[PDB]
C-alpha cells in the first residue's frame, strides 16, 4: 500500500486506527505487505 | 429421505373443515386431499392442503378414483396465488392407514417424489399429537424376509408462522392456560406425564402380548430398541446415586426452607400492618 | 420506480439502490436477465415490492444534454 | 415476482442470542432478531445483513466491499517487477533486501 | 327497509387463518380474495371459507377478480362439496388500519350490485402482530339515505353499541361513507382441540429434571438477589418511618425492594425447586 | 441373564463361562469393549467389570413372554404412582 | 387482585394509541387555531383540544 | 419529464421524491409531452 | 456524482469526444456536510479518469487559475498530468 | 347427438403385445382409441371421453375431458408391462363415471379386453347386476387370442342387458385387419 | 387473568423496536423520546422500565407502531 503524506497524522492526529491500523489491518488479513509511507516531508501540507 | 415434517395451523384446520363438509352431507369414511409445502434441508414444512374428490369401496380395497386434472388445476390455481408451495404429499384423515393408501401414495410421487402421507386424525385425542407423517420405502430387508412396499415414518410436529400463531392465540384466547410455569399448571403437566408414560406403556404391552401369542409377528428390529430402552433404565438404590440424590434433595429444601421463611415473616408483616391500621381507624373513629 | 444496481453476487440475486436513496436487497433479480446487467445499470424497479421488472435504457440528465 | 425486497443494513451491536441491533442503510435504527437457521458468528458488529421489510428479522448476511477511501491502502499488488526495470540501483535495491 | 347495527359477519377459524396468511404473503403489497359463506339471514352473515386471488398489477380494484379463476374456483371447490355463495371480499392494509378507500368503496358497491348484503373485510397483517386482530367488516352507506332518511342502520337492540368507532376510519370515512360490522368469530370444538396442539407440551417435558448444574446456578443467583433485596426490606421496615406513613408508602411506589422484588422471587424458587423435586421423586419411583 | 441390577460381573464366573484363564477375561473384555458391543466399564480391585450393554440382541417367544410380564409390572408401578399425584393433589391439579 | 388486573390492561390499552408529535408553537392565531411547527415537517395550523 | 421512451414510457423526475417511468393519461396526447418539460402526475 | 458519471457517460457514446471541466477549482478544492457530496463528486471524477481504458477515445481538458487549492490527488499519473 | 360420457379402458397387459395385428396390439388398440373418441367428441360436441388403463391395479390417466388431446397424449407411453384385472377396471371407471362433471350425460364405457379374464363368472355376473340399476352401459371389445366369444364377457354383456337391450354390446375380432376399422362398424355406430 | 396481562406487558417488547433518544421526562407514565427515524415523538412510559435508567440522553428503544417507550 501507498499512503504518502496523507491519512496517519494528519498534522494533529486527523489520521490514526481508520487511518494508522485499517493499515495494518490488511496489512495482515492478506499476504505480507508494505506500508510505504512516502514523502512523509508533506504529511498535513 | 423427510427428517421431520411441520403441519403449520392451517392444514389442520383445512382438514377438520374438509371433514366436517364431507360428512355433513352423505356419509364417507376418511377424507383424502393434497398437502402443499416447501422443503427445507430436510424438515418439510407443510403450510396449505386443498380437497381432492376421491371414491373408494371399502369392500374391494382396490378400487379408488382420485382426480388427476381436479388436482393439476388446484396446483396450478395455488401456485398462481402463491408458487412458493409445491406438492410435499398427502393427508387423509383416516384414523388408520389402509390398503390402497400404497396406490395413493404412488399416484402422489408422480407429482413429488418425496412424498409425505399425514394421516390428520380429526377426533380430538388428549395424549399425543393429531399428525403422523408416513413415507414410502422399497428395501431389500437385508435380514432375509420379503420385501413390500410398506410406509416407513417420519417425525412429526405442528409448528406455525406469525400469522397463523395471531390467528390461534385469538382463537383460543378464552380456552388457553397462562404462559409461564405456575405451580398448579406444572403439577398437572406431571400428572399428564405420567399419564403419557402408562399410555405408552400400555400401548407396548399389548403389542407384546400381541407378538407372544402370534397375533402379530415378531419383528426382530424394533424389539431389541424395546430391549436397548429396558437396559437404558435408571437402576435406582445405588448407594452412590442414593447418597447425591439425597443431597440434592435436602439442598433443594433449604432453599424451599429460606422461602416458606422469608413467606411467613412476609405475612407476619402484613398482618401487623393491617391490625395496626384496623387499631388506629377505630381510635380515630371516636 | 427508478433504480440503480450498485453490485450483483451469486446465490443470480443483486442490490438495488433506488432513486428514493434506498438500498434493497433483492432474492431474486426479477423479470430481466442476471447475465445482461452490471453495476451502475438503470433498472426500473416495482413501487413497493422492489424487484426489478424492466431494463431501461441509458439516460442522460437534462443537463447533461444540455452541457454539450 | 413474489419475491420482495429485504433492506440493508449493518449489524451494529449484539444485544444479546436471539436480539440484534441493526442500522437501516439511510434509515432509523432496528433492534431485531436473527431469522433461525443463520450462523450468529458471521453477524458481528459491521457485518451487512438483509433484515425482512415488515418483521424487520436478520435474515442473511452479505459480504462488504466498495467504499470510497479505500482504494491505495487495501489493494494488494503480487507481481513480478525485476530489479532491471529500475535500473542504476543496485547498490540501493541490496540494501533494501 | 334498513339494516340493523345488530348484524353479525360470522368469521368461521379456517377463514380468518387463511386471510392472515395471505395478508401477510403480499406485505409490503396488498393482497385481495373473495370470501365464500351464506347469507343465513337479515341479522347474520357467515363466512365459511376464503379463497385468495392472484396478485395483479391492478391491485385490489374491479379489475383484481379474474373472472375466469374465480369460476374455475368455485366450480373446483363446488365438487369437494363448498357449494357455497361469495358474501364478500378481503383486502390486506399494510400498514395502516381497516378503513375503505375511494376504490375500495368503489369495488364495495360493485360487489353489492349483485347482492345488498355483500360484506366486506379489511385485514391488516402488520398491525395483527400479536394477541390483537385487527380486523373489521365494513359495508358502504348510501349517501342518499343520508339526506332520504337519516343514518343506515336500525338500532333495535344493543348487540352493536357494545363496540367503539376508530378514530383511523372515523377519518377515513367510517359512519360517513362505510359502516362497520361487528365481526364475529365462529369457532368450534376440533377445531379448537386441533389448535390447542401449536403449543401441546409432550408428557416427556413434564418428567424431565431440568440440568441440576443450571438449576443450582439459578438456586444460588436467586437466592444471592432475595438476600440483598432482604437487606432493603430490612432497611425499609426497621426505618418504619412516621412521617405520614400513609404518604410514605406511596412516595416510595417504585416496584422495588418491599414486596414486588420480595416474594415474587420467593415464588420462583419455591415454584422451580417443588417442581424439580416432584418430577425427581416421580422419576424415581416410575423409572425402576 | 443377569438380573439387570446386579450388572457387575464377577471375574471368577467370566472365567468359569468362558474358559478363559483369570488375567484373560481383561484383555476379552476389553476386545468386547473395543468393538463396540459393550459399553460398560472394568475393575481389576474387585475383580468385577462393570456392564452397561447396547448392542441388542434377537429375542424368544419365552424371552419376550418374559419382557411382556416385566412391562406389566412397569406399568402398574407407573399407574399406581399416577393415581397417588392424582389423589394427593385434587386441590392443585385444576 | 382486580385494581391491579385492570391497571395492567388500561396500561396496555393506552400502550397501544399512537405516539403523539411534537413541535414548537408560533403564535396563537383565532383562539382555537394555533401554528406549530413539527420536527421534521413544515408548519401546521392545528386546532386545540377542549380541556 | 428527463426522457421519452419508445405505447410510449416516460421517465419523470418527482423533483427529489425518486425517478418514475409512467404513461400519460388518456387525457393528454403525446405530442404535447417533450422530453424536459415539467409535467403534473397523480399522487398514486 | 450522478451528473459526473452522465457526463462522461455522454461523452463515451460519442467516440470522439472531449470534457472541459473549466473552474475545476469548484471540485477540486483540497480534502477537509456540503463538503463530504462535493468529496464524493471529486472521488467520482477521479475514478471516470481512472476508468478510461489508456489512449481511449475521450479526453478530458481542465482549466483553473490556482493549482494549490486544486487537490494533489487529481494530478497524480494516470489523470490529468499534462499541466499546460 | 346423446351426452353420454365415455371411459374407454384401454388394455396395457403383457399380453396386449403380442402383435397378431399388423402393426402390434397397443398400436391396433391405439388406433381404436382414436377411432372411438372422435366418434364419440363428433357425435356431440359438449360430450367427453376419458381412459383407464386395465394393468396391474388400475390407472386413471385422462379423467373425464371433454378433448380428445388428453386422451390421444395419454395413450401414448401405454408401456404393457402388466396383467389385467377387468373387475376392477370396471369399478374404477365407474366411480370416474360417478364423478363426472355433468350429470345428465348418459353412461358409457368401453373395455379393450386383450388379455384373458380371470375372474370368476359370480364376479362378473354381479358387477353387471350393480351396473344394470346403476345404469352404466359397458360396450366390451373382446380383442387379438381369446376364448372365440369369451364366456365370462359374453354372460357379461347379457346380463348388462336381459329381455331388452341397447347401448349395450360386445364385439368379437378375429385376427386379421387392424381392429380400429372394426371398431367403427358395431358400437360406433350404435 | 393477571398471568395473561403480565404476559400482554412482556410481548409489548417483542424485538422488532425503533431505536430513539430519550429527551426529557415530561412525568411519570409518560416522556418525550427522539426517534432515529428523524421525528421527535411524545410517548407512554412502560411502568415495569427502571426510572433510573432513564438518563438525560439514552438509548430507549420503542415500539414499531405505537411507539411507546418499552
Amino acid at each position: 500500500l501507498k499512503v504518502v503524506s496523507s491519512s496517519i497524522v494528519d498534522k494533529y492526529i486527523g489520521e490514526s486506527a481508520r487511518l494508522i491500523r485499517e493499515m495494518f489491518n490488511y496489512a495482515r488479513d492478506h499476504q505480507p505487505c508494505i506500508i510505504f509511507m512516502d514523502e512523509i516531508d508533506a504529511i498535513g501540507g | 429421505a423427510v427428517q421431520k415434517v411441520v403441519v403449520h395451523p392451517l392444514v389442520l384446520l383445512s382438514v377438520v373443515d374438509h371433514f366436517n363438509r364431507i360428512g355433513k352431507v352423505g356419509n364417507q369414511k376418511r377424507v383424502v386431499g393434497v398437502l402443499l409445502g416447501s422443503w427445507q434441508k430436510k424438515v418439510l414444512d407443510v403450510s396449505n392442503s386443498f380437497a381432492v374428490p376421491f371414491d373408494e369401496d371399502d369392500k374391494d380395497d382396490s378400487v379408488w378414483f382420485l382426480d388427476h386434472d381436479y388436482l393439476e388445476n388446484m396446483y396450478g390455481m395455488f401456485k398462481k396465488v402463491n408458487a412458493r408451495e409445491r406438492i410435499v404429499g398427502w393427508y387423509h384423515t383416516g384414523p388408520k392407514l389402509h390398503k390402497n393408501d400404497i396406490a395413493i401414495n404412488e399416484l402422489m410421487k408422480r407429482y413429488c417424489p418425496n412424498s409425505v402421507l399425514v394421516i390428520i386424525d380429526v377426533k380430538p385425542k388428549d395424549l399425543g399429537l393429531p399428525t403422523e407423517a408416513y413415507i414410502s420405502v422399497e428395501e431389500v430387508h437385508d435380514d432375509g424376509t420379503p420385501t413390500s412396499k410398506t410406509f416407513e415414518h417420519v417425525t412429526s410436529e405442528i409448528g406455525a408462522e406469525e400469522a397463523e400463531e395471531v390467528g390461534v392465540e385469538h382463537l383460543l384466547r378464552d380456552i388457553k392456560d397462562t404462559t409461564v410455569g405456575t405451580l398448579s399448571q406444572r403439577i398437572t403437566n406431571q400428572v399428564h406425564g405420567l399419564k403419557g408414560l402408562n399410555s405408552k406403556l400400555l400401548d407396548i404391552r399389548s403389542y407384546l402380548e400381541k407378538v407372544a401369542t402370534g397375533k402379530l409377528p415378531i419383528n426382530h428390529q424394533i424389539i431389541y430398541q424395546l430391549q436397548d430402552v429396558f437396559n437404558l433404565l435408571p437402576d435406582v438404590s445405588l448407594q452412590e446415586f442414593v447418597k447425591a440424590f439425597y443431597l440434592k434433595t435436602n439442598d433443594q429444601m433449604v432453599v424451599v426452607y429460606l422461602a416458606s421463611l422469608i413467606r411467613s415473616v412476609v405475612a407476619l408483616h402484613n398482618l401487623i400492618n393491617n391490625k395496626i391500621a384496623n387499631r388506629d381507624a377505630e381510635k380515630k373513629e371516636g | 420506480l427508478v433504480s440503480n444496481v450498485i453490485e450483483l453476487l451469486d446465490v443470480k440475486c443483486a442490490v438495488i439502490k433506488t432513486s428514493t436513496r434506498q438500498t434493497y436487497f433483492l432474492p431474486v433479480i426479477g423479470l430481466v436477465d442476471a447475465e445482461k446487467l452490471k453495476p451502475g445499470d438503470l433498472v426500473g424497479v416495482n413501487k413497493d415490492s422492489y424487484l426489478i421488472l424492466e431494463t431501461l435504457p441509458t439516460e442522460y440528465d437534462s443537463r447533461v444534454k444540455a452541457m454539450e | 415476482l413474489q419475491s420482495v425486497g429485504q433492506i440493508v443494513g449493518e449489524v451494529l451491536k449484539q444485544l444479546t442470542e436471539e436480539k440484534f441491533i441493526v442500522k437501516a442503510t439511510n434509515g432509523p435504527r432496528y433492534v431485531v432478531g436473527c431469522r433461525r437457521q443463520l450462523d450468529k458468528s458471521k453477524l458481528k458488529p459491521g457485518t451487512r445483513v438483509a433484515l425482512d421489510m415488515t418483521t424487520l428479522t436478520i435474515m442473511r448476511y452479505l459480504p462488504r466491499e466498495v467504499d470510497p477511501l479505500v482504494y491505495n491502502m487495501s489493494h494488494e499488488d503480487p507481481g513480478n517487477v525485476s530489479y532491471s526495470e529500475i535500473g542504476g540501483l543496485s547498490e540501493q535495491i541490496r540494501e533494501l533486501r | 327497509p334498513a339494516v340493523d347495527t345488530a348484524e353479525q359477519v360470522y368469521i368461521s377459524s379456517l377463514a380468518l387463518l387463511k386471510m392472515l396468511k395471505h395478508g401477510r404473503a403480499g406485505v409490503p403489497m396488498e393482497v385481495m380474495g373473495l370470501m365464500l359463506g351464506e347469507f343465513v339471514d337479515d341479522y347474520t352473515v357467515r363466512v365459511i371459507d376464503v379463497f385468495a386471488m392472484p396478485q395483479s398489477g391492478t391491485g385490489v380494484s374491479v379489475e383484481a377478480v379474474d373472472p375466469v379463476f374465480q369460476a374455475k374456483m368455485l366450480d373446483m371447490l363446488k365438487q369437494t362439496g363448498r357449494p357455497e355463495m361469495v358474501v364478500g371480499w378481503y383486502h390486506s392494509h399494510p400498514g395502516f388500519g381497516c378503513w375503505l378507500s375511494g376504490v375500495d368503496i368503489n369495488t364495495q358497491q360493485s360487489f353489492e350490485a349483485l347482492s345488498e348484503r355483500a360484506v366486506a373485510v379489511v385485514v391488516d397483517p402488520i398491525q395483527s402482530v400479536k394477541g390483537k386482530v385487527v380486523i373489521d367488516a365494513f359495508r358502504l352507506i348510501n349517501a342518499n339515505m343520508m339526506v332520504l332518511g337519516h343514518e343506515p342502520r336500525q338500532t333495535t337492540s344493543n348487540l352493536g353499541h357494545l363496540n367503539k368507532p376508530s378514530i383511523q376510519a372515523l377519518i377515513h370515512g367510517l359512519n360517513r361513507h362505510y359502516y362497520s360490522i361487528t365481526i364475529n368469530y365462529r369457532k368450534n370444538e376440533l377445531e379448537q382441540k386441533m389448535l390447542l396442539n401449536l403449543h401441546k407440551k409432550s408428557w416427556m417435558e413434564g418428567l424431565t429434571l431440568q440440568d441440576y448444574s443450571e438449576h443450582c446456578k439459578h438456586n444460588e443467583s436467586v437466592v444471592k438477589e432475595m438476600l440483598e433485596l432482604a437487606k432493603n426490606y430490612n432497611k425499609a421496615v426497621e426505618e418504619e418511618d412516621k412521617m405520614t406513613p400513609e404518604q410514605l408508602a406511596i412516595k416510595n411506589v417504585g416496584k422495588q425492594d418491599p414486596k414486588r422484588h420480595l416474594e415474587e422471587h420467593v415464588d420462583v424458587l419455591m415454584t422451580s425447586n417443588i417442581v424439580q423435586c416432584l418430577a425427581a421423586m416421580l422419576d424415581t419411583v416410575v423409572f425402576k | 441373564t443377569r438380573p439387570a441390577n446386579h450388572r457387575q460381573l464377577t471375574f471368577e464366573e467370566i472365567a468359569k463361562s468362558a474358559k478363559i484363564t483369570v488375567n484373560e477375561v481383561e484383555l476379552l473384555v476389553m476386545k468386547a469393549l473395543s468393538v463396540g458391543l459393550v459399553k460398560g466399564s472394568i475393575d481389576e480391585v474387585d475383580k468385577r467389570v462393570h456392564m452397561t450393554w447396547v448392542q441388542p440382541r434377537v429375542l424368544d417367544l419365552q424371552q419376550i413372554k418374559g419382557m411382556k410380564d416385566r412391562l406389566e409390572f412397569w406399568c402398574t408401578d407407573v399407574k399406581s404412582m399416577e393415581m397417588l399425584v392424582e389423589h394427593q393433589a385434587h386441590d392443585i391439579l385444576t | 387482585l382486580n385494581a391491579k388486573v385492570r391497571l395492567l390492561r388500561e396500561e396496555l390499552q393506552l400502550l397501544q394509541e399512537q405516539g403523539s408529535y411534537v413541535g414548537e408553537v408560533v403564535r396563537a392565531m383565532d383562539k382555537k387555531k394555533v401554528l406549530v411547527k413539527v420536527h421534521p415537517e413544515g408548519k401546521f395550523v392545528v386546532d386545540v383540544d377542549k380541556n | 419529464c428527463t426522457k421519452i421512451i419508445n405505447d410510449p414510457k416516460y421517465i419523470i423526475n418527482v423533483k427529489q421524491f425518486a425517478k418514475f417511468v409512467v404513461d400519460l393519461s388518456d387525457q393528454v396526447a403525446p405530442t404535447d409531452i417533450e422530453e424536459g418539460m415539467r409535467v403534473g402526475v397523480d399522487r398514486n | 456524482a450522478k451528473l459526473v458519471r452522465d457526463a462522461f457517460a455522454l461523452a463515451k457514446e460519442k467516440a470522439p469526444s472531449i470534457i472541459f471541466i473549466d473552474e475545476l477549482d469548484a471540485i477540486g478544492t483540497k480534502r477537509f456536510a456540503g463538503d463530504r457530496e462535493v468529496q464524493r463528486t471529486m472521488l467520482e471524477l477521479l475514478n471516470q479518469l481512472d476508468g478510461f481504458q489508456p489512449n481511449t477515445q475521450v479526453k478530458v481538458i481542465a482549466a483553473t487559475n490556482r493549482v494549490d487549492i486544486l487537490d494533489p490527488a487529481l494530478l497524480r499519473s494516470g489523470r490529468l498530468d499534462r499541466k499546460i | 347427438m346423446v351426452l353420454e360420457s365415455t371411459m374407454v379402458c384401454v388394455d396395457n397387459s403383457e399380453y396386449m403385445r403380442n402383435g397378431d395385428f399388423l402393426p402390434t396390439r397397443l398400436q391396433a388398440q391405439q388406433d381404436a382409441v382414436n377411432i372411438v373418441c372422435h366418434s364419440k367428441t363428433r357425435s356431440n360436441p359438449e360430450n367427453n371421453v376419458g381412459l383407464i388403463t386395465l394393468a396391474n391395479d388400475c390407472e386413471v390417466l385422462t379423467t373425464l375431458t371433454p378433448d380428445t388431446g388428453r386422451i390421444l397424449s395419454k395413450l401414448h407411453t401405454v408401456q404393457p408391462k402388466g396383467k389385467i384385472t377387468f373387475c376392477t377396471g370396471i369399478r374404477v371407471a365407474h366411480l370416474a363415471l360417478k364423478h363426472r362433471q355433468g350429470k345428465n350425460h348418459k353412461m358409457r364405457i368401453i373395455a379393450f379386453v386383450g388379455s384373458p379374464v380371470e375372474d370368476n363368472e359370480k364376479d362378473l355376473v354381479k358387477l353387471a347386476k350393480r351396473l344394470k340399476k346403476e345404469k352404466v352401459n359397458v360396450d366390451i371389445i373382446n380383442f387379438g387370442e381369446e376364448e372365440v366369444n369369451t364366456e365370462k364377457l359374453t354372460a357379461f354383456v347379457n346380463t348388462l342387458n336381459g329381455k331388452d337391450g341397447t347401448g349395450s354390446h360386445l364385439v368379437t375380432v378375429p385376427p386379421g385387419p387392424s381392429l380400429a376399422d372394426a371398431l367403427i362398424s358395431s358400437p360406433i355406430l350404435a | 387473568e393477571f398471568l395473561h396481562a403480565q404476559e400482554e406487558v412482556k410481548r409489548i417488547q417483542s424485538i422488532p423496536l425503533v431505536i430513539g433518544q430519550f429527551l426529557e421526562a415530561v412525568d411519570q407514565n409518560t416522556a418525550i423520546v427522539g426517534s432515529t427515524t428523524g421525528s421527535n415523538y411524545y410517548v407512554r412510559i412502560l411502568s415495569t422500565i427502571d426510572r433510573e435508567l432513564l438518563k438525560p440522553n439514552a438509548s430507549v428503544a420503542l415500539h414499531k407502531h405505537s411507539n411507546a417507550l418499552v
